[PDB]
Order: structure tokens, then C-alpha cells, then sequence
């Protein structure tokens, strides 16, 4: 059917703090995966109306994309780094579930996940 | 129209494919009619023409392994010309020699960007897919039918000493009258054999090309009729079946004749999905690249689009904001262009970044979405 | 699968070379003439010529020069063929048995090399030290002339000058030296090279490279005591010899370019020169060294292909465009101001461009009316057998097409003449021809040009000539429109109209328009001595061909084939069309089958559907090669002539097996003829229980005329075995393989002759001796007509060959 609303990026009732891990995830991880050339299918939520995939959101119960993660990092929505890591891994898992192993988008997602996991071991601790 | 200060060399280098590639200066050429066993690429759906630059981006591990194998061997793969694109039918094709490669690390997955060039036409004898998934092709090279001057069969032995020759329209009439004199001995006149003279056809194509490409015919265009015919065929915006018909042609004379027929007949370019929606005309075509107005380029997805550059276009909606990421013409921002009726993807609108550039804006239409049309 | 039989009914009469020397005896003066695939030797007497020998080689004579190395008693003859078969022959006579023996032979064709634009150039050093061959660009082949070189082995030398125009061996040098003219981005120059036999290389010549005239073409080696070289172009005749540099520029040669030359005096004092239009000039050298050059106009001969000075002032002029001439050169000119008087004329049928067959005199006795010659040497030729009686009707303008109309007792002939721009405005002819000396001449009326004219340039004017069949007077000469080219011509009755018409197709040709987009189809009627335009129809292209099609008009217009009906209002009405991939040049028919042909051998067989009212594609073949003429043999066979003087036959399969293979024309017949066929047409010259079925005559460029006819399977096999057995016993002139001669030879591919019986070889069985007949017939038994194997004696095959000779 039709499109669902995107995940909320801001919440005035939520506190705003800038920890070391979150500012690292913003200035390094997200920036690196952003200027990557395989990032174009993940810079925005899945437009299931245009791509004509009525069964995407039926299968993917929890959507996520890199644009939502960026808008959540910029608005200090994250409290700890675990939520951002979970958002990244949820995006990867949503991409893996719907498509068939061996498609182009699956290999691009595997590439992005490999780069993310090789940029996530260099995690600095809170100041 | 206007003028240009863009430098037409950057489009041919494909600078968007990472840093400086590992260029090779060698070249391998098989014998005519000689059979070869060549590997085929799976994702390539293009009808390749000899001399046409072909960039490719491959990320599949199987594709990268095959690319390594070819880099270590003779660096030649087979590009099939599909008559029915869906069922993987292939009767003709063209080989491609790799002349640059670049595997990129500090990158998500292992990916290789390769610049190759079409080499030799061929007929597809046998297609067999291996247990690996990659498919090999047993292939016969098709030769170039270089027919001699038609007057050599009827030349007078006395006039043999006159067959070399030391306002342009009078020189060509002198040429026609002096070279094709012996035509009086046949059943046909001189102007008829002037239609089957490779030099006259090449001059008429040069006239029709000075409309688009402002570069002189001194250095840019080759002198050999076969190379000239293939260079012209590389930048002829036509649909796929016409390109296959042109590729079937062996005699370069027939190739040049059919190309002149196309250039004189087809004037409008419409949407291939609409059939009745004019997009542009032959007049607005101009050459921003050295290889011509229409050249092959590759996107980040790895797809190949034959972009034809035009100055003006009609009936096109513009979707999205301009962007400079992975732009095939540096210093220009692309914007997706759709048909105003069927909304099919027609091409991109390239606007200049710096305000002192020229031209400030042009269009690049993909050949696969265009259809030639005569009134 | 072809089963065909081709024979030469008239030998090539065109002259492509002539020399004078001492070939038969040291005291006799011999004149040698080359007629493509024929060699004619004569002895020069006080009266004229005495025929001594005529031989037939298995190759087109490209180079023919006489020479005598120090040691022999008389001259030897060097010959090269188009297939690069080289040989050196001697004359041998013992009583009445003459036999041309082969002193040396061999093939000189390189493995790799692009044939040059100036063609084959063969020269001989005066002291007989080597033979220089110029075949490919940038490669000079040398054949040393030692006594041990009977293979004719050779070696190539590298040329830094790629575009060579002409070259000659210079007289008076210690080492063999060549002097040639070449071109480069700077211009045209002349240069000299010394050929070394010890190093197999080139050395700097006796005099350096000079810049010459922009159109410098011919080179003449001047013998002693002068030496040096004369360079002739379009505007200047210069001379170089070391320090000696002498240049003249007489205006009398500017009107036409000189093409051929010949030496008169042995020491090199006088020379004859022939130009394109047919004029003959005299170049005099004034004496130890040269003083000045002088050019005088001797007079008008036939359009000379070659010239040779005999003796006592007699000169032979070999012309491929016109008749061969023997002329006299008087000391005093005649009344009109010309030093030339014609002594004798030999017929020349080349070039034949179209022809037809008529029952003129007797009914059943066929006679051949052909268009021959070009420019002032054009003519009609009426040929009938009695060897062959040939009547000539001169036209002095170029004929192109011809057809016969019975009810009018006359012929229609398309013709073309050349005119030049008038000083005021308009055109003026060069000579009064048939179109300007007719009993009545009309011009057509327009029914539909920027940058007009130029400073006195040539233009073609086309006419349709109605010519009586009894008297051959130019009865009418209808001139066509300006810038209009006439292509096809047909005489036929159409529809329910009892009147017989002359139909002409024309194209509007302009300089800017390469492809003619405008043309006409005109229909005339002739009666009571006047021609009126009955019907006109405009078309959007060139009308390349027209055919009578069961009462309708089948016309080709560029890439279209159209059918026209003849209405009750006497108009041309379109019934159906067919739009091809190629442009329809050749059009033929049989019944409902239609054959369409392109210049590049693209063949298309179509069929008219009477119940549908449209055309349908039956078959098609595409194989790139320059064509020249096509013909339908029967329901399934289609004959054609292509590049390199070759004939071929294609077949279709009516029933066949598969939808894909039914649309293919197999290449079943191939043959190398040696002649460029220009016209095929059904007919027979013999009075009408015969092994052959069908009869198609064909005309050629070199004046040769031939006949093709189909055969049966058993007769074809028997004649092929006869050909093999006759090749194994007959001695070839120059020792050239018969199969190599008849092999379909292009520069790209070579294949044997299949589906063809060379009628000349089968005919030559009657000339040999009876022991050789018993040699050939020995252990035959290839008769597969009854079903088993029947034997064959000598008399059987004698009668068979006699009946095979009784068809032409
Ligand atoms: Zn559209």
C-alpha cells in the first residue's frame, strides 16, 4: 500500500548531550559511510511507493536509513552509542532480509557493513 | 550553441573512476576468421562498437576474480550484442581490450574500475555457461571487407598514369571526372560510382559532422574508411536494432552509406516509450567530448549509459536538486530528467558550477531511452 | 549444382598495348599487339602487315616489352599477366610448324602488399641487366636477368617514396639506374636511384631531386647520345640530364592531357605524343647535348591507347575506345592543315555498353546490334555470322542504351555528347555528331539552378535517337532537359493500348545533390517521321531501370521498386510499391519473378502476387563486391558479373525445407572470365535434340562477346573430366595453370571454378592431332546418362564438340 511516516528525528522532551562516542560516530563513521559511493540507496528511507515494493514494510517492521541516523545525530537525539550502533545494524538487517543473497543491493549493504564494522573497532571512550 | 571553454579531454579520461589507473601500452590482435575462446561479462548489456571507450565498475567477487584473471592474461573479454535482451540471445558481438584497471582498497568491498576499448567484431559460435556461473564463448572473428576501387577492374592501361591526384565543390567534380573516367565503359555513369566512393562518402560525413563537432577534420577524424566508419557509428544516436544492423555490415562502404542515409533521414529524437513525444533535434547536437557527441559512461551502480550531449531539449521534467557527486563531466551538476508524458528517465540536465564557464547549461540524454524519428 | 557452359563467340578486339622489335628474325621487323587475352604478331612489309601468328594466353597481358640480352640472335618477349604470372618467351619457326616456347616462367605475387593506384608498371634496363616491377606501394621488385634465373626469382627494395607516378630505366649509365616521379606533402618531385645487385639496395642517383610541374605524369627515357629523362604533364615538357635542365610550356598541349608516347628515331630525336581527345603531336629534340624542345601538332587520329612508329612514315595506333588505325605521316600537310592520312582501319567493338538481338534480314537468323565506343569513336555495330560480318554505323557521340521496336522498323538509342560553355552564355559542341545532324530534332518541355556555369567546362547532353533499321539514318534526335541524365529505355506495349511506345527514365542530377532526388519517366510515340511526347510522370529519385512486366511498367526509383498501370486516359498509375534496403540498380523479370540488384552484389528475388496486389520477398543474398550486370537464366538460376572479371550463378530452392533457409540464394556457380561484362541479354545467332537449354549473350569492355547456356548433370560431368584431361596434355603459353587462370580470383579470397565449363578449352579439342585425341579419350567411361557406364571413342567426342560448336 502507501508510505508510512519516517522515524522521528527530534523530541524536545528528550535530553541533549554530546558524548565522545556519539560525536565520533557523527564526525567519522557517518561521514565516512556518507561520502561512500555505495551510500545512495541508504541516504533516505525506502520510498516503497516509487520503487513499487508493497511488501517491503510488511516484512520490515522496523525501518531505518542513514539519513535518519544523520538527523538523529545532528539533533542530539542519541543518549548512548549503543542506540546508534543498533540503528546502523537494524538498517543493515532490514536490507538483508527483504532482498535475495546475491543481489547488487545486498553486496553494497555488505560492503557498507564491513566498512562500518572496521570503523567501529576504533571506538574512543567517554571523556 | 554559443562557444566553449570546457576542454573536451576530461570527459574521455573518466576522472570519476578514482585516481590514476594502471595504464597499459600493449595491444593484442587476433587473426581474421580465427576462432577464440573468450569470457563474457554478465552485467554488460551494451552493443559495443570498435574504438568505443568502455568504462566499467565491478564489485561482485566473481566479476573481480574474472577481471584479475584477464589482467594476468591477454586482457580481452567479449561483449555480446543481444538481439533479444531478456533471453540472453547473442549472434554478433565485439571484443574489448582492457587498457586501464584500478582495484580500490580503503573501500567497503573489493571493487575494480576498468577502462577498456572495443577492438574486433565477431560472430558468436557457441555459448556455454560453466559450473562457476561465468559463461565462455567460442567465437569467430569477422573480417573487414575492404573492397578495391571500383574503377580498377575497368581501368585503361594507358590511364594508369593519371590515377594519382595532387572553393571545395569544384575540386570534387574534378576528382569525380578524373578518377571515374573509365565509367563510360560500363553501363553506369560517374555520379553513380561517386555514391560508392569511400572518399566522397567520408567527405559528406565530414560535412554533416562539422555541424556538431567544431574540431577540424585535420587531426581528430581518422583517414582510414573503416576507422572513420566505426568512429561515426560510435556516436550515432539510434535504437538497438539499428545498431545491430549497422554492426552486421562488413564492407565499410556499405557502413558509410547506411550512416549517411541515417544522418540525412532521421532528424528528430523522441522518447522510446512514448514514440510520439519530441525530445530534441539533430541541430541541437554538439560535441563536448573528444570521441564525439555520444560516448559511453558508467554510474556508481555499474550500469553503462551512452550519453549524447545536446544544447537544448524539449518536454522534460526535472526531478530533484542538482548534484555534483560522480559527475561524468567535471565542473557540472546533473539533474535527473524525465519525459513530460510517460515520465521515463530520458537523461540529465548539466548546469555549470562556476559562473564563468561556457556553456552554462546543456543536456545529456541516454541513447537507450531515445528513438529516431522522421516527419 | 550450376551446370553451365560459357564460350567466346567473338575474341576481344580492344588494343591495350603495342610494341615493335625483332622477335621472329634479326632481319625482320615485327609488330606485336596485345588484345587483353590475345597476342598478335605481325611482320612489317612495304605494303602494310603480314599476319604470322596469333596466340591465346591464360591471363590478361598487363606488361609487354621486348628486349635482347647480349648473347642472343634476336629479341625475347617479356610478358606479365594480371594474376602476376611473369614469363619470357622466344619465337621458334621450323618450316610451317610454329610454336612459342617458354624460356622462363614464374609467379611474382607477394605474400603481403597493397596493390598500388598506378597499377602494374614493368620496365627493363637497356643493357638487359634486370627487370624492375612496380606492383605495390613502397616496394620495388627486381628480377635479375642472368642466364641461371629460369624461376624468375626476385627481391624487393624499400621505397621511401610511397606515391610513385611513373618510372623509367635511364640510358647511358654504368650501373642500372631508375628515374621516377613521386608526390609528397611538399608537392611533386622527380628523383633517381641506382639499383645494386651486390647489396640488393638503392644508392644515390646521378642527379639530385628537382621540383617539377604539379601535374607531371609521364617519364620518357632518352637514349644516347642524349641521355637523361623527359617529364611530360599537362602544361610543360621538361628535360633533365645532370647539369642539363630545360623547360618549355607550349600552349598547344593545354587543351588535353597527353597519355601515351613512342620513340620514332633510335637516337631519340623525334617522338610521337597522343592526348585524350585523340590528337597526335610531334616532340622534336635539337642537338652532343640538347639545344631546345619543340612541339608541333601532327593531326587527329583515333583516341589512342598506344602508339608505335613502323617505318617509311607509317604509324600504328592502338585504341581501346575506337578502331585500330594504321596511318601515314607526310612531309607536306594537306589542305586542311593536318600531316595525318589514314591507311587502314581495324574494327574495335569495345566498349560494349548495351545490345539487343533482331531478326533483321532473314526470319530466325539473329543479328546483334550493340552500342560501342565512346566520344567521337562511338558507333552502332551490327554483327551476323556467315568469321563474323560486322557493319559499322558511326555516331561520333557516346551511345549508352538501345532497344528495338518492330512495328516502327527502327531502333531507339540513348546517347550523350560533350559540350563546352559558350563565351557569351550557353553551350557549344566540339564536333557535329548524330544528335546535331538528324533529319529532325526536338527538345522537351519543362514540367517543374544556383551558381550557374563556369569558365568553359565540359557538360554532358543526352538525347534519344530514333534510327531507321534499313538505312540507319538518324531519323530523330530528341534532346532531354538541362541537367537531366537518361538511364533506362524500353520499347513495349502496355495494357489495352495497341500503340507501341519508347519509355525513358531520367534523373535530375546536380553538383550539390549527390543522390538525385528528382527524376522523370517519359513515354514517346514515333510515327510518320516525328516524335511526340505522349506521357510524362515525375518521381522523387533516379529511374535506374525499367522493364516490361506482363503489360505493366516495372520501374526502379532509388531504393524503391514500383509498378505502373497504363490507364485509359494514357497515364501512368501506381498500383503497388516495394521499399528495399538497397537502391535498385539492376531490374530483370521472368513470369511473375522479379530480380533486383545493387552495385555491391546485393541480390533480391521478389514475386508479384496477382490476387493480393503487392510484392513479396522470396529470397535475398548480401556479399560485398562490385557488380556490373545481372541476368535471370531460368526459374531457379540467376547469373551475374562482378569485380575482377568474374561470373557467378546463384540458385534458390522453391520447395526446400525450412522457413529460414528458403530465403537464401546459394552461391552455386563461379568462374573467372577475364572480361568486364557490361550487358547480358537472351538470344542466339544460329538458325533455330540439343544438349544445351537456353542462350544468353553478353558483351564486354574489351570488345569480347560471349555466350552462356545451361547443361545437364551428366554432360557437365563429362565436360569437366574432358577439361581435366585436356589440361594435362595441352602445352600452355607461358606455362600457366588453366585452373589457376579460371579460378575466381580477388585480392581477398581465391577459390576454384565450380559449376562452369570453359567452352574454349572444349573447342580446342578439334585443333590438336589425333594421337592427342586418343590420349584424352583413353580410359574415359564417365557416361552417366543411361545409368551404368558407357565407353567413349575419339569420333564420339569429335561429334560432341562439333555439335557444341554449332551453337555460336
Ligand atoms: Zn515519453
Amino acid at each position: 500500500s502507501m508510505n508510512p511516516p519516517p522515524p522521528e528525528t527530534s523530541n524536545p522532551n528528550k535530553p541533549k548531550r554530546q558524548t565522545n562516542q556519539l560525536q565520533y560516530l557523527l564526525r567519522v563513521v557517518l561521514k565516512t559511510l556518507w561520502k561512500h559511493q555505495f551510500a545512495w540507496p541508504f541516504q533516505q528511507p525506502v520510498d516503497a511507493v516509487k520503487l513499487n515494493l508493497p511488501d517491503y514494510y510488511k516484512i520490515i517492521k522496523t525501518p531505518m536509513d542513514m539519513g535518519t541516523i544523520k538527523k538523529r545525530l545532528e539533533n542530539n537525539y542519541y543518549w548512548n552509542a549503543q542506540e546508534c550502533i543498533q540503528d546502523f545494524n537494524t538498517m543493515f538487517t532490514n536490507c538483508y532480509i527483504y532482498n535475495k543473497p546475491g543481489d547488487d543491493i545486498v553486496l553494497m549493504a555488505e560492503a557498507l557493513e564491513k566498512l562500518f564494522l572496521q570503523k567501529i573497532n576504533e571506538l574512543p571512550t567517554e571523556e | 550553441p554559443n562557444i566553449i571553454n570546457f576542454d573536451t579531454s576530461l570527459p574521455t579520461s573518466h576522472t570519476y573512476l578514482g585516481a590514476d589507473m594502471e595504464e597499459f601500452h600493449g595491444r593484442t590482435l587476433h587473426d581474421d576468421d580465427s576462432c577464440q575462446v573468450i569470457p563474457v561479462l554478465p552485467q554488460v548489456m551494451m552493443i559495443l562498437i570498435p574504438g568505443q571507450t568502455l568504462p566499467l565498475q565491478l564489485f561482485h567477487p566473481q566479476e573481480v576474480s574474472m577481471v584479475r584473471n584477464l589482467i594476468q592474461k591477454d586482457r580481452t573479454f567479449a561483449v555480446l550484442a543481444y538481439s533479444n535482451v531478456q533471453e540472453r540471445e547473442a549472434q554478433f558481438g565485439t571484443t574489448a581490450e582492457i587498457y586501464a584497471y584500478r582495484e580500490e582498497q580503503d573501500f567497503g568491498i573489493e571493487i575494480v574500475k576498468v577502462k577498456a576499448i572495443g577492438r574486433q567484431r565477431f560472430k558468436v559460435l557457441e555459448l556455454r555457461t560453466q559450473s562457476d556461473g561465468i559463461q565462455q564463448a567460442k567465437v569467430q572473428i569477422l573480417p573487414e571487407c575492404v573492397l578495391p576501387s571500383t574503377m580498377s577492374a575497368v581501368q585503361l592501361e594507358s590511364l594508369n598514369k593519371c590515377q594519382i591526384f595532387p572553393c571545395s565543390y569544384k575540386w570534387w567534380q574534378k576528382y569525380q571526372k578524373r578518377k571515374f573516367h573509365c565509367a563510360n565503359l560500363t553501363s553506369w555513369p560517374r555520379w553513380l560510382y561517386s555514391l560508392y566512393d569511400a572518399e566522397t562518402l567520408m567527405d559528406r560525413i565530414k560535412k554533416q559532422l562539422r555541424e556538431w563537432d567544431e574540431n577540424l577534420k585535420d587531426d581528430s577524424l581518422p583517414s582510414n574508411p573503416i576507422d572513420f566508419s566505426y568512429r561515426v557509428a560510435a556516436c550515432l544516436p539510434i535504437d538497438d536494432v539499428l545498431r545491430i544492423q549497422l554492426l552486421k555490415i562488413g564492407s565499410a562502404i556499405q557502413r558509410l552509406r547506411c550512416e549517411l542515409d541515417i544522418m540525412n533521414k532521421c532528424t528528430s529524437l523522441c522518447c522510446k516509450q512514448c514514440q510520439e513525444t519530441e525530445i530534441t533535434t539533430k541541430n541541437e547536437i554538439f560535441s563536448l567530448s573528444l570521441c564525439g557527441p555520444m560516448a559511453a559512461y558508467v554510474n556508481p551502480h555499474g550500469y553503462v549509459h551512452e550519453t549524447l550531449t545536446v544544447y537544448k531539449a524539449c518536454n522534460l521534467n526535472l526531478i530533484g536538486r542538482p548534484s555534483t557527486e560522480h559527475s561524468w563531466f567535471p565542473g557540472y551538476a546533473w539533474t535527473v530528467a524525465q519525459c513530460k508524458i510517460c515520465a521515463s528517465h530520458i537523461g540529465w540536465k548539466f548546469t555549470a558550477t562556476k559562473k564563468d564557464m561556457s556553456p552554462q547549461k546543456f543536456w545529456g540524454l541516454t541513447r537507450s531511452a531515445l528513438l529516431p524519428t522522421i516527419p | 549444382m550450376s551446370y553451365n557452359y560459357v564460350v567466346t563467340a567473338q575474341k576481344p578486339t580492344a588494343v591495350n598495348g603495342c610494341v615493335t622489335g625483332h622477335f621472329t628474325s634479326a632481319e625482320d621487323l615485327n609488330l606485336l599487339i596485345a588484345k587483353n587475352t590475345r597476342l598478335e604478331i605481325y611482320v612489317v612489309t612495304a605494303e602494310g602487315l603480314r599476319p604470322v601468328k596469333e596466340v591465346g594466353m591464360y591471363g590478361k597481358i598487363a606488361v609487354m616489352e621486348l628486349f635482347r640480352p647480349k648473347g642472343e640472335s634476336k629479341d625475347l618477349l617479356f610478358i606479365l599477366t594480371a594474376k602476376y604470372n611473369a614469363c619470357i618467351l622466344e619465337y621458334k619457326q621450323s618450316g610451317e610448324s610454329i610454336d612459342i616456347i617458354t624460356r622462363a616462367h614464374g609467379n611474382v605475387q607477394d605474400r603481403i602488399g597493397r596493390p598500388s593506384e598506378t597499377g602494374i608498371i614493368g620496365i627493363i634496363d637497356p643493357e638487359c641487366r634486370m627487370i624492375g616491377l612496380r606492383l605495390y606501394d613502397g616496394l620495388f621488385k627486381v628480377i635479375p636477368l642472368d642466364r641461371d634465373n629460369k624461376e624468375l626469382k626476385a627481391f624487393n627494395i624499400r621505397l621511401e617514396e610511397l606515391h610513385v607516378i611513373d618510372v623509367k630505366f635511364l640510358y647511358g649509365c654504368q650501373a642500372p639506374t631508375i628515374c621516377f616521379v613521386y608526390q609528397d606533402p611538399q608537392g611533386r618531385h622527380v628523383k633517381t636511384y641506382e639499383v645494386s645487385l651486390r647489396e640488393k639496395e638503392f644508392n644515390k642517383g646521378p642527379w639530385k631531386q628537382e621540383n617539377v610541374e604539379a601535374e607531371a605524369s609521364m617519364v620518357i627515357a632518352v637514349p644516347e647520345p642524349f641521355g637523361g629523362a623527359i617529364i611530360i604533364g599537362q602544361e610543360s615538357i621538361t628535360y633533365h640530364n645532370g647539369d642539363k635542365y630545360l623547360a618549355i610550356a607550349p600552349p598547344i598541349i593545354k587543351q588535353s592531357t597527353i597519355v601515351c608516347h613512342n620513340r620514332v628515331d633510335p637516337n631519340g630525336s623525334r617522338y610521337l605524343l597522343g592526348d585524350m581527345e585523340g590528337r597526335l603531336f610531334m616532340l622534336l629534340l635539337e642537338k652532343v647535348t640538347l639545344k631546345d624542345l619543340r612541339v608541333e601538332l601532327l593531326g587527329e587520329t583515333s583516341i589512342a591507347e598506344c602508339l608505335t612508329y613502323l617505318d617509311n612514315g607509317v604509324v600504328f595506333v592502338g585504341s581501346r575506345l575506337g578502331d585500330s588505325q594504321l596511318v601515314k605521316l607526310n612531309v607536306d600537310s594537306n589542305e586542311q592543315g593536318s600531316y595525318v592520312v589514314a591507311m587502314e582501319t581495324f574494327t574495335n567493338l569495345g566498349p560494349i555498353v548495351d545490345m539487343c538481338v533482331v531478326d533483321l534480314e532473314r526470319q530466325g537468323q539473329g543479328q546483334l546490334v550493340t552500342c560501342s565506343g565512346a566520344f567521337k569513336e562511338g558507333s552502332l555495330r551490327i554483327i551476323r555470322n556467315g568469321k563474323l560480318h560486322i557493319r559499322t554505323v558511326p555516331l561520333y557521340e557516346s551511345p549508352r542504351k538501345i532497344c528495338y521496336q518492330e512495328v516502327s522498323q527502327c531502333f531507339g538509342v540513348l546517347s550523350s555528347r560533350i559540350e563546352v560553355q559558350d563565351t557569351s552564355g550557353g553551350t557549344t559542341a566540339l564536333r557535329p555528331s548524330a544528335s546535331t545532324q538528324a533529319l529532325s530534332s526536338s527538345v522537351s518541355s519543362s514540367k517543374l539552378a544556383p551558381h550557374e556555369t563556369s569558365f568553359g567546362e565540359e557538360v554532358e547532353v543526352h538525347n534519344l535517337l530514333i534510327i531507321d533499321q534499313h538505312t540507319f539514318e538518324v531519323l530523330h534526335a530528341h534532346q532531354f532537359l538541362q541537367n537531366e541524365y537518361a538511364l533506362s529505355l524500353v520499347s513495349c506495349k502496355l495494357g489495352k493500348d495497341p500503340n507501341t511506345y519508347f519509355i525513358v527514365g531520367t534523373a535530375m542530377v546536380y553538383p550539390e545533390e549527390a543522390e538525385p532526388k528528382q527524376g522523370r519517366i517519359v513515354v514517346f510515340q514515333y510515327s510518320d517521321g516525328k516524335l511526340q511526347t505522349v506521357a510524362e510522370k515525375e518521381v522523387k529519385g533516379a529511374v535506374y531501370s525499367m522493364v516490361e512486366f506482363n503489360g505493366k511498367l516495372l520501374a526502379s526509383i532509388n531504393s524503391t521498386v514500383r509498378l505502373y498501370e497504363w490507364t485509359t486516359e494514357k497515364e501512368l498509375r501506381t498500383e503497388c510499391n516495394h521499399y528495399n534496403n538497397i537502391m535498385a540498380l539492376y531490374l530483370k523479370t521472368k513470369g511473375d519473378f522479379i530480380l533486383v540488384g545493387d552495385l555491391m552484389r546485393s541480390v533480391l528475388l521478389l514475386a508479384y502476387k496477382p490476387m493480393e496486389g503487392n510484392f513479396e520477398e522470396i529470397a535475398r543474398d548480401f556479399n560485398p563486391n562490385w557488380m556490373s550486370a545481372v541476368e535471370i537464366l531460368d526459374d531457379d538460376n540467376f547469373l551475374g558479373a562482378e569485380n575482377a572479371f568474374n561470373l557467378f550463378v546463384c540458385q534458390k530452392d522453391s520447395a526446400a525445407t525450412t522457413d529460414e533457409e528458403r530465403q537464401h540464394l546459394q552461391e552455386v556457380g563461379l568462374f573467372h572470365l577475364g572480361e568486364f561484362v557490361n550487358v547480358f541479354c537472351h538470344g542466339s545467332l544460329v538458325m533455330q535434340s540439343t544438349p544445351t537449354q537456353g542462350s544468353v549473350l553478353f558483351g564486354t569492355v574489351n570488345g569480347m562477346i560471349g555466350l552462356v547456356t545451361s547443361l545437364s548433370e551428366s554432360w557437365y560431368n563429362l565436360l569437366l573430366d574432358m577439361q581435366n584431361r585436356l589440361n594435362k596434355v595441352i602445352k600452355s603459353v607461358g606455362k600457366i595453370e588453366h585452373s589457376f587462370w579460371r579460378s575466381f580470383h580477388t585480392e581477398r579470397k581465391t577459390e576454384p571454378a565450380t559449376g562452369f565449363i570453359d567452352g574454349d578449352l572444349i573447342e580446342s579439342f578439334l585443333d590438336i592431332s589425333r594421337p592427342k585425341m586418343q590420349e584424352v579419350v583413353a580410359n574415359l567411361q564417365y557416361d552417366d546418362g543411361s545409368g551404368m557406364k558407357r565407353e567413349a571413342t575419339a569420333d564420339d567426342l569429335i561429334k560432341v564438340v562439333e555439335e557444341l560448336t554449332r551453337i555460336h
